């Protein structure tokens, strides 16, 4: 093929333009995200139940729903909670690979045959079946300024006027409000209504009589009678679009001919559907969308497409409204494109200066130039062909395979100047030489690393999903590296490079390249001599060699592991937890301490705090609550101090002080999902009849348990909630009967007035929107309020509440959760400094093994990917280790010579190791995919010097020592020219600070420790194994 | 409400005895009460934390204290089976016939969940077992609207 | 033909139908099923203590192993070889005409008073301003 | 009584169901055990 | 039934037709609602 | 119809390019290509 090609250079372009234009087609076309898909699908069912405490929630909804959840394909868990916001959340997640389509049809059409036996004001609400994802591409905030709107008045206008044109937008996927439209609200009056005997029963008869759609037909319709002129619809009773409509509507009309009105015993506005978030944004009322990135859409282009949409919306904003953007990833991924292209053109642009400066002609120098970035953009086109994306994994990819694609196009060209300096033959001779030597060694190269790097995309579950990004990026690279050096870079050299004297080796040049050569030419005569020196006694070196393994071993032991480097989004959570019961307005206190904290003390970092009351993250309510900050551009924040770490550091302490109330700031994890920490997912299960109290019981005795080893687990924690005090009020059937007041009277009363109640639908300005009637908050508050309401009898007198009710107070539970169908209870935890999570879990089952009859116990999320895919990664390297051996046994037509080659390995492993170690950093994926390129770029160097030596002795008949120290002579020069384009490339990214960094520094800290070590140890070991592997054969 | 006192109710509550001796010997409030006028004495009557309870009552809890609607630690005793908190308590001078808001006594609940040993403890300490609640029923007129007859015969 | 989409293609129409349907059948559910028409195999339950009787074991299963079992990916359909346990009310004709009642104030009365009712909150939101309380109200629940 | 889904494959069926009868064997009341009736997969795998 | 045009397309066509965003592959969407009540959503998709 | 009329000019420069490197790779020159590719303009105007 080299042959083929160096008599056919024109051929050789020709493929080369075409990889070129497939690329360059592949660039614009590709799609832009931060990180591709790597969760397994999951499919969330949400049902709402508008006054429902956490019980009636379970038992009349969740328990229905979970029993029909069958014959459903590809299921591996369901889970889910109940709670007492009256809100329940399934979810349901899938096999890897599933089709999360197929997937979610699948669970609503179970669930569309389950609606029949929900409660009718569930099956009004809807039951919502979706896709989960837990990345949003931004956050638009829309705030009003001028004090003018609420929160509701601002929800509405972004859901009427706002919200259906970014769903519209080229790229976005989905669209939340954070809010909801106007409902028509109905707050009564229990002193009113018993004034004129009327109950909360009269009021929603008389809503759903006097605002509804009306069928009457038409006239002259058919069958006509034959001669009729006219045909025409009939229009009668259509909705009421008015809260003065709704006001006007007629309850009662009095004996002396007055009438009730509606507005008689009820204010009447437009509000919100539900009170439980109260949203501000730097102290305003705010509301805001929530945009997710279509699949397959370009990133870049929908966050600009989204803000044109905005700006031609902005002239119709009433007064006071704006937009803010607290949450874009476009800027960060943005910045990640720039690091990676600048990397990969200073990469080039390296290897010019180290071509030049060792070759000291431009135009070898130009063959690099050329051959790596048409290998990139056939990568490219390749990936694009695979369906990749261009992702922040896809890119360090790419960045982690430089020195691999860099090689080969120098140890072409560098090899060809050896030989016409050697023997003086003529460019194209001296090609056909030079490749007859390397040709074999390239491919058997390229089948290594493949054997090295593709068993890498058959790992499990998430953490798969993520390597095999790595792994089929860079054999792709590898691949296409391999066929531009044995088809486009002969070509060049054979009609680019000048013909070189026999003998010249430049010495005789004058000034600074004069003085380079000569000192080379002496470091190479150095070079030997030592290695002359070190095989005379080789026996030291298995020593050392021997050192090297137990120091790795010794070092890879002790370095913690993990996923992702954080990084400085920009932005960060703050956590406001208070004590269960505690209201609304006590955490709105404290939300407004945290936001005058950040605007005051970190005035020069922050630009927003967007405090969300009533949120939480695992269970609403009113004593909880997040504050989401976002800072000033990294360029106004200089220095470690103004990082997130840091400012989030200062706040935890800060609000260490906060009183009754636990408030911490965090950093975001780079995925979510993937759990981080250490992390293990444990679920308690109640597999008997025992019920919530038990459960806890049993609960309580485990996490008691596992207190007791400090040593192996920390932080073992529930994830839910704890019981609170509720009310517990009893309804006396016989009173009731004997007063002639009916239960359904009493129930609907009682619900309707506290918890409030979804009548029907009206039309406000041409949106069909919620009818909600509920007490006026004054009326609902405290015990004694229950006796204000009145109920009528069937004689017509109005009885209160308290004639036929007892109460007391009692313990239940805001949140009740289910796994798999029975009852649960999850607990978080973490394995100890040093202590694995599989050593973690393993103790965990055996403390649950001593639990009451009946507990039973699960591992789900990141740890049920464990239990499975993590007894998996040491036959795939057992089957990468075997195939490697296998093609070097095939290169090198031998059984024991590949043995010289795979010894390399630790050489760079421990200056990954020592560099990781040494800054702080752990073992995690960037670590682990860059010991995997320095380690096979180093073994492509030891295979070059194999191969070299292994054929002076069969077709020289040269002896093994002096076949060794001849080969090593030869590659000396493009091992170091190599690694210093590499080393020097990767620098940038071991030093950097700001966007970015995180990743940065775990990609080049591990490859620049590794390179070091491989390089400066394997010129002197690699003739020590080729030497004593030869010898002990 | 105090620093203390919070701590206390829920250590009394979870039943943590060793904190409880300690927040004991620091002075923390037993007249601490929650937004529903729990006491810790209520709490660990309610969870059934028998050694709390005494603990509480040598520490000078009222045992008498009642919640935002009327009901004491011996009401909750007697309604949730606690056998052992209900003689402690009663030892310990609870009002055996205390009636919470609704006119509902700690007999008429032990009653209702059918509690045999319990009522007749109450029934052996002079729970009244005429009390009628705000509806005018009985431990008795219980006892026979459940169908309990070993309860009934008790009864009488 | 991919049994996937067949079943969507099938429910889709059946949706249609539904609501023509008597509520009495659409409360009982109505499947739709894409599997085989024999037996994978029989899975038998038994008591060795002789401690449970035939209709006892019959609830077990449903209760407690049939659902897992059905939501195994593969499992097409999985038929109980006795029945769930349910409250049985067994009315007697006599003692209804005696007391002037009828089945459907039975069946009226357990609809009122086996209910779980929705209630709300003490200091519920939107609450007024120095709210210090917030509790759920909880009123009737189904009875066990 | 199990039937196989249209397509899924009788021997992986089986195995899972196995394993998900293990999962509740450990909290049988006392005397409760599973027995085997009936099952066509054995010949499949003995066959073969 | 017996709803007029504007009817069903404020309470039918336009709530469907928010809820058709973010579904690949679509070319165009076209709806007609009328006066008999009845709502038609055509929803084209690229030629592949 | 829009579409087809649209994407035409991309489609006939698309084609003579690989036209013209299939020469040139077929016959190891430049030239040769280059002096058969004149003669599109010959076939076209007949056609047109
Ligand atoms: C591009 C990276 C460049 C990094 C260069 C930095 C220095 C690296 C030094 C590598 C070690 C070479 O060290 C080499 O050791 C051997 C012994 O093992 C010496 O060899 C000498 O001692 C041995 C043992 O007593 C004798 O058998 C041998 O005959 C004698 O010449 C060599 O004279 C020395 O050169
Ligand atoms: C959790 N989240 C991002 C936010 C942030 C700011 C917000 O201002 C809000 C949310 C959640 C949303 C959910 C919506 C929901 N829906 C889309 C209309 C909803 O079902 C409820 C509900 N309680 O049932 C809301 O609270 C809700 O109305 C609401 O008020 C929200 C809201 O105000």
């Amino acid at each position: 093929m080299p042959n083929f090609f160096i008599d056919r250079p024109i051929f050789a372009w020709v493929i080369a333009i075409i990889i070129m234009l497939a690329g360059g087609l592949a660039i614009l076309k590709l799609p832009v995200a931060q990180y591709p898909t790597i969760a397994p699908p999951a499919v969330t069912i949400s049902a709402s139940y508008p006054g429902a405490d956490a019980k009636t929630v379970q038992d009349t909804v969740t328990q229905v729903i979970e029993q029909n959840m069958n014959g459903i394909d590809n299921l591996m868990y369901m889970s889910s909670n109940s709670d007492s916001t009256g809100t329940v959340q399934i979810t349901l997640t899938f096999e890897s690979g599933t089709d999360a389509d197929i997937a979610q049809v699948q669970v609503q059409n179970k669930l569309q045959l389950a609606m029949p036996l929900l409660p009718q004001e569930v099956q009004q609400q809807g039951v919502s079946v979706e896709k989960s994802s837990s990345s949003f591409l931004m956050v638009v905030g829309v705030i009003n300024t001028d004090g003018t709107m609420t929160q509701e008045d601002i929800s509405d206008y972004v859901a009427a006027n706002m919200k259906d044109a970014i769903s519209r937008t080229s790229g976005v996927g989905d669209v939340q409000l954070f809010g909801s439209q106007y409902a028509m609200r109905i707050w009564m009056n229990p002193n009113e209504l018993n004034k004129f005997q009327l109950t909360p029963v009269d009021v929603i008869t008389a809503i759903k009589a006097q605002n509804a759609q009306v069928a009457a037909g038409q006239l002259g319709g058919t069958p006509p009678v034959k001669g009729q002129q006219l045909n025409a619809s009939i229009i009668a009773q259509t909705r009421l679009t008015s809260t003065e409509e709704f006001g006007k509507i007629l309850l009662k009309v009095n004996q002396d001919g007055s009438r009730v009105l509606l507005r008689d015993v009820a204010k009447i506005e437009l509000g919100g559907e539900n009170y439980d978030i109260i949203a501000e944004f730097n102290g305003q009322p705010a509301s805001g969308l929530g945009i997710k990135l279509a699949t397959g859409a370009n990133a870049l282009d929908t966050a600009a497409a989204i803000r044109a949409e905005l700006a031609k919306m902005e002239p119709f904003f009433p007064s006071g409204l704006k937009i803010v953007y607290p949450y874009d990833t476009t800027p960060f991924v943005k910045i990640s494109i720039h690091e990676v292209v600048k990397t990969l053109v200073e990469a080039i642009i390296l290897v010019f200066l180290v071509m030049y400066l060792f070759l000291q002609n431009f135009r070898a120098t130009l063959i690099p130039t050329i051959a790596v970035p048409v290998v990139l953009l056939g990568t490219f086109a390749v990936l694009a062909a695979f369906g990749f994306s261009i992702n922040t994994l896809t890119m360090f990819g790419m960045v982690l395979a430089i020195g691999l694609l860099v090689d080969d196009a120098i140890v072409v060209v560098e090899n060809v100047e050896r030989v016409m300096a050697e023997e003086g033959l003529p460019p194209k001779e001296a090609t056909r030489k030079s490749m007859g030597q390397i040709q074999g060694a390239l491919v058997g190269i390229a089948m290594v690393l493949s054997a090295v790097f593709v068993p890498m995309a058959f790992f499990g579950g998430s953490t798969g999903a993520i390597y095999r990004q790595f792994s089929i990026t860079i054999v792709s690279a590898m691949a296409l590296s391999v066929l531009v050096a044995l088809i486009l870079t002969p070509a060049l050299c054979a009609t680019m490079l000048k013909p070189i004297a026999k003998g010249d080796h430049g010495e005789g040049k004058k000034g600074f390249f004069g003085w380079f050569n000569r000192m080379f030419e002496k470091s190479t005569h150095h070079y030997t001599d030592s290695v002359g020196g070190i095989l005379r006694s080789t026996g030291r070196y298995l020593v050392l060699y021997l050192i090297i393994v137990v120091g790795m071993a010794y070092l890879f032991v002790r370095l913690p592991s993990s996923f992702l480097p954080d990084e400085d989004q920009g932005v960060f959570m703050t956590m406001v937890q208070l004590p269960a019961g505690a209201t609304q307005e006590r955490t709105q206190k404290v939300l407004n301490e945290v936001t005058h904290y950040y605007l005051t003390k970190e005035k020069n970092n922050v630009e927003s705090v967007f405090a969300v009351n009533g949120f939480g993250f695992a269970g609403r309510g009113q004593n909880t609550g997040i504050a989401f900050v976002s800072l000033k551009d990294w360029a106004d924040r200089p220095g470690e101090e103004n990082k997130v770490e840091a400012i989030t550091m200062r706040a935890t302490r800060a609000f260490s002080q906060i009183k009754d109330a636990m408030v911490f700031a965090f950093n975001l994890p780079a995925i979510v999902e993937l759990g981080t920490a250490t992390g293990f997912d444990f679920e308690l299960i109640d597999q008997a009849g025992l019920g919530h109290e038990k459960l806890t019981q049993a609960r309580n005795q485990l996490l008691a348990e596992a207190a007791k080893h400090p040593d192996m687990l920390t932080s073992v924690r529930p994830n839910g909630l704890e019981d609170t005090p509720q009310f517990k009020i009893d309804i006396d059937q016989e009173k009731a009967q004997a007063l002639g007041v009916s239960i359904n009277d009493i129930n609907t009363t009682l619900g309707a007035a506290w918890g409030g109640s979804y009548v029907n639908d009206f039309i406000d300005r041409g949106r069909v929107k919620k009818v909600y009637v509920m007490s006026e908050a004054k009326y609902r508050m405290l015990p004694d309020d229950i006796g204000d309401w009145y109920v009528r009898a069937a004689d017509g007198q109005m009885v209160p509440f308290s004639a036929f009710s007892s109460s007391r107070w009692e313990y239940g539970s805001p949140r009740l959760e289910r796994y798999n169908g029975l009852p649960s209870m999850e607990i978080l935890g973490q394995a100890a400094p040093g202590k694995s999570t599989g050593e973690a879990m393993e103790l965990m089952e055996q403390l649950a093994s001593k639990l009451p009859t009946g507990v039973g116990y699960d591992w789900t999320g990141m740890s049920y990917q464990e239990r499975l895919s993590g007894n998996q990664a040491p036959s795939l390297y057992a089957i990468s280790l075997i195939v490697v051996f296998l093609c070097l046994a095939a290169l090198y037509e031998s059984w024991s010579i590949p043995f010289s080659v795979m010894l390399v390995v630790p050489l760079g492993v421990i200056g990954a190791l020592l560099a990781a170690t040494f800054r702080g950093l752990t073992n995690d994926v960037y670590f682990q995919v860059g010991l995997l390129t320095t380690i096979g770029l180093s073994a492509a160097n030891a295979i070059l010097i194999v191969e070299f030596a292994k054929d002076l002795m069969d077709k020289e008949g040269k002896g093994l020592i002096e076949a060794t120290l001849d080969a090593v002579r030869m590659r000396l020069r493009p091992i170091l020219m190599t690694s210093l384009a590499f080393i020097l490339g990767v620098m940038p990214l071991v030093i950097s600070t700001g966007a970015g960094s995180g990743a940065q520094n775990a990609v080049g800290t591990g490859v620049m420790g590794g390179m070091v070590t491989a390089t400066v140890l394997a010129i002197f070991f690699v003739p020590v194994f080729f030497v004593v592997v030869r010898r002990r054969f | 409400g105090s620093d203390l006192g919070k701590k206390l109710l829920e250590a009394a509550r979870a039943g943590r005895d060793d904190e409880v001796r300690i927040l004991m010997a620091n002075g923390a409030d037993v007249n601490a009460a929650d937004v529903v006028g729990w006491t810790p004495l209520h709490l660990a009557a309610y969870w059934g934390h028998l050694e709390i309870v005494e603990v509480l009552l040598k520490n000078g809890a009222d045992v008498n204290a009642y919640d935002t609607l009327g009901s004491t630690p011996l009401h909750l005793a007697a309604h949730f089976g606690h056998l052992e908190i209900v003689e402690v308590l009663l030892k310990n001078g609870a009002d055996v016939n205390a009636k919470d808001d609704n006119g509902i006594t700690p007999l008429h609940l032990a009653a209702n969940r059918g509690h045999l040993e319990i009522v007749e403890v109450l029934l052996k300490y002079g729970a009244d077992v005429n009390a009628q609640d705000k509806f005018g029923k009985t431990a008795f007129d219980i006892s026979i609207n459940n169908g309990n007859e070993d309860l009934a015969e008790i009864l009488q």
